[PDB]
């Protein structure tokens, strides 16, 4: 699936060497293609960072056996 | 230098040098008794 992205981005970069510039379809597919390759990565990197230095340990919690959640959990 | 198992927290927002523990247990036995009647020679009154 990574094939369908790359050869558009590659054909754009070697184009000024040949005194050419890529057409509208090549630059559009190049950007949309590389975005779909990064699509799975940006989903997996999503999730909130651990709780701050000051966070309650709660009393709705049942037997946490700890006071303070610092960067402990 | 006895212990129980520590009743106290193990989180320890402070730590005292010695807090060593001993448990006083209470068990029940009825035992009871009977008789043992005496007199009082001081100013009368028998059947004490």
């Amino acid at each position: 699936s990574a094939v369908s992205a790359v050869f558009h981005n590659l054909a754009c970069r070697i184009a000024p060497d040949y005194a050419l510039e890529a057409t509208a379809k090549i630059i559009a597919t190049a950007k949309y293609g590389k975005e779909l390759l990064y699509k799975q990565t940006a989903i997996s990197r999503a999730k909130r960072a651990p709780y701050p230095s000051r966070m309650p340990t709660g009393s709705g919690n049942s037997f946490p056996n700890l006071n303070e959640w610092h960067y402990f959990p | 230098i006895p212990s129980f198992q520590n009743p106290n927290d193990w989180v320890f927002p402070w730590l005292t040098q010695d807090t060593i523990q001993i448990a006083e247990f209470y068990e029940v036995v009825e035992k009871k008794e009977t008789a043992f009647i005496y007199q009082d020679p001081v100013t009368g009154e028998p059947v004490s």
